[PDB]
């Protein structure tokens, strides 16, 4: 029988091999709805005659 | 996809002749093969 529950060694003077970092996977998936998330995009300005 | 058109004019059989407005659009994306309705009591 092995134990797999380990403690964190995570402390930021330690060395390379162990650090603490931030993760975040962003899951995208795109159907046959319309998309309710969009992203920003840079405009110009308005032109007449 | 799930359309509403609601149209609200004032007024047992109706007469005349108006043009629905469209209200809510949700893709909720489900079968729906059968429906009933709702009643408020007092």
């Amino acid at each position: 029988c092995y134990f797999p529950l380990r403690s964190y060694s995570f402390r930021p003077t330690y060395g390379v091999g162990h650090q603490p970092y931030r993760v975040v996977v962003l899951s995208f998936e795109l159907l046959h709805a319309p998309a309710t998330v969009c992203g920003p995009k840079k405009s110009t300005n308005l032109v007449k005659n | 996809y799930f359309k509403i058109y609601s149209k609200h004019t004032p007024i047992d059989l109706p007469q005349g002749f108006s043009a629905l407005e469209p209200l809510v659009d949700l893709p909720i994306g489900i079968n729906i093969t059968r429906f009933q309705t709702l009643l408020a009591l007092h």
